[PDB]
């Protein structure tokens, strides 16, 4: 529907193994309305946001960059708590590394929503419509209600005009929460340390999932005493509370309820500690690829063995 | 002690001297010949039923030992008249083992108050609960009746099996090739590696074997395992 060609939509999907919903393309070509020029740019003198990540494809930002000579797009403004299934498509305010981002259940899939993190201060995804002129069109508003600068707001006021005519004329909905949101989030399973939501397939039989024996706080202590052990033997200590539930998570694993190795490799990832990027090595290449989901098995061991905190554009 | 030395190592991970521990287990413990026709069958038995998603770790046999609890062959004998008899698996944490030996396995994990039973080694050395800096378990070969079986696909409470059957197997996805099986002192051992059993919409990975009658088992080897984790901790 959007005006850009096969050739360019293959060289952004093939580039990431994921295809990109239809938003995404229209937002493109609303933003080259903005400024023909340097339409990654349109939003950074008025919001503060650059489109990155697969726009950087559809820029042309990658010519002269190739597969053999170091790019990898698994890793593309991969920030520190981005799990597999968040892709970067806007950057704002580098203090707080925020940043928006589609996120997919699965790879198979078009995303659910546009979710929104700041790197340096959490690893708390938070839903922000599900789309992207409704993700810029929510920032875009909140922006309005903590500015008083008269000029600020009329060129605000003024792209909020042209914004939300644009997503109109497509149908695409400006709401925080949609329908498809409402529709996911009733087979999310468990909410996981970063609050997004995990969602496995459940069958009649309640077959899919089953839940961690500890709860998030008590995780979140045991992950604790692990990071402040002194020695190593009182880190093998500290530990034998994760290596219990590792032990449950392979029973788990036996009866076909893959989600529980999931979640808890997921809580793992999101507590951030080093330790844990072994443990998590194992769960979730192999809960990713018991529920074929393949490409964030893929992502999660590349990004394990390189989780940058600040150098994550590959295009520098 | 005149108890060979891997018995005394043993009475020793499952623990008075030795010699008056080793009477608390009430079951003659004897060393497998590693050169005998048994321990080449339980070997391969180890060596072949290591599943694929049991990443974490190789096993490696330490020993192997021959087990009779007293009273037992007695107690299992009725259940010998019954078809189906196979050698099976079972771990368990080794702070478990001074009571199976002194008193069998028991009954108080998805179909019921049960004794539970893998075909593939792997299964059942998870339930050892081994760890990292805690890398050996022990785990059993027992001789189970099975009869009957009542065949499910995916978690039933069981209060009672259904009349005419006396155990229940879970389904898995994948079975050590039936073509391999091979019989030993009148049990069937399912030795071959994994196949896919045909099973069409099952919800399990790999077989599970219950009885729910304490008197269907009769123990008959106890391996000790080493677990060469194939990654460290952190
Ligand atoms: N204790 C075991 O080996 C076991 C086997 C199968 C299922 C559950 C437990």
């Amino acid at each position: 529907e959007a005006d850009v060609s096969s050739d360019l939509r293959k060289e952004v999907e093939n580039h990431y193994k994921l295809s990109l919903p239809e938003d995404f393309y229209h937002f493109w070509k609303f933003c080259e309305e903005l400024d023909p020029e340097k339409p990654s740019d349109s939003l950074s003198a008025s919001l503060g946001l650059q489109l990155v990540g697969p726009y950087d494809i559809l820029a042309g930002k990658h010519k002269t960059k190739k597969k053999s000579t170091g790019l990898n797009f698994n890793l593309h403004w991969r920030f520190y708590y981005d799990p597999p299934e968040f892709q970067t498509i806007i950057i704002g305010d580098n203090k707080t590394q925020y940043h928006m981002g589609y996120f997919r259940d699965s790879p198979d899939e078009f995303p659910v929503y546009v979710g929104i993190n700041e790197a340096k201060k959490n690893c708390i995804i938070v839903p922000n419509g599900d789309n992207v002129f409704a993700a810029v069109k929510l920032f875009l508003t909140k922006k309005l209600r903590e500015i008083t600068d008269k000029k600020k707001i009329n060129l605000l006021k003024n792209i909020d005009e042209k914004l939300t005519e644009a997503a109109r004329e497509l149908g695409y909905s400006l709401e925080q929460r949609t329908v498809k949101m409402k529709q996911r989030d009733k087979k999310v399973v468990t909410k996981t340390f970063h609050g997004a939501g995990l969602v496995v397939p459940v069958d009649k039989n309640d077959v899919g999932y089953r839940e961690l024996p500890e709860t998030d706080a008590d995780l979140k202590r045991i992950c604790k005493t692990i990071v402040e052990a002194a020695s190593d033997e009182e880190r093998l200590k500290a530990f034998a509370p994760i290596q219990e539930m590792m032990t449950f998570v392979q029973f788990a694993n036996d009866e076909c309820d893959y989600g529980m190795g999931l979640e808890l490799g997921m809580d793992l990832f999101c507590y951030g500690s080093h330790y844990f990027h072994k443990v998590a090595g194992q769960l979730l290449p192999l809960a990713y690829n018991l529920l074929k989901r393949n490409l964030f098995a893929e992502i999660i061991e590349e990004h394990l063995a390189n989780r940058s905190q600040e150098n994550i554009d590959q295009l520098a | 002690s005149k108890l060979p030395k891997p018995v005394q190592d043993l009475i020793k991970m499952i623990f008075d001297p030795i010699d008056v521990n080793y009477e608390k287990l009430k079951t003659d413990i004897k060393v497998v010949d590693r050169d005998s026709e048994e321990a080449e069958i339980i070997r391969k038995y180890v060596k072949n039923t290591h599943a694929t998603t049991h990443n974490a770790y190789d096993l490696e046999v330490i020993d192997i030992f021959k087990i009779e609890r007293e009273g037992e062959c007695q107690r299992y004998k009725p259940f010998k008249q019954l078809h189906n008899r196979r050698l099976l698996w079972h771990g368990s944490r080794t702070t478990n083992f001074a009571g199976i030996l002194s008193q069998g396995l028991r009954i108080a994990y998805m179909f019921g108050k049960g004794i539970y039973f893998a075909d593939m080694v792997s299964k059942s050395a998870n339930y050892c609960h081994t760890s990292q800096g805690d890398p050996i378990g022990l785990i059993l070969l027992g001789e189970v009746a099975l009869g009957n079986m009542y065949e499910l696909k995916h978690a039933s409470h069981i209060s009672k099996l259904p009349k005419g059957k006396h155990s229940v197997k879970g389904l898995g996805k994948t079975t050590p090739d039936p073509s391999a099986n091979i019989s030993l002192d009148g049990v069937d051992v399912p030795l071959g590696t994994g196949i896919s059993s045909g099973v069409n919409d099952t919800s399990l990975l790999y077989n599970e074997y219950i009885v729910y009658d304490i008197a269907q088992v009769n123990l008959k080897y106890l391996l000790k395992l080493k677990f060469n984790f194939k990654t460290s901790l952190w």
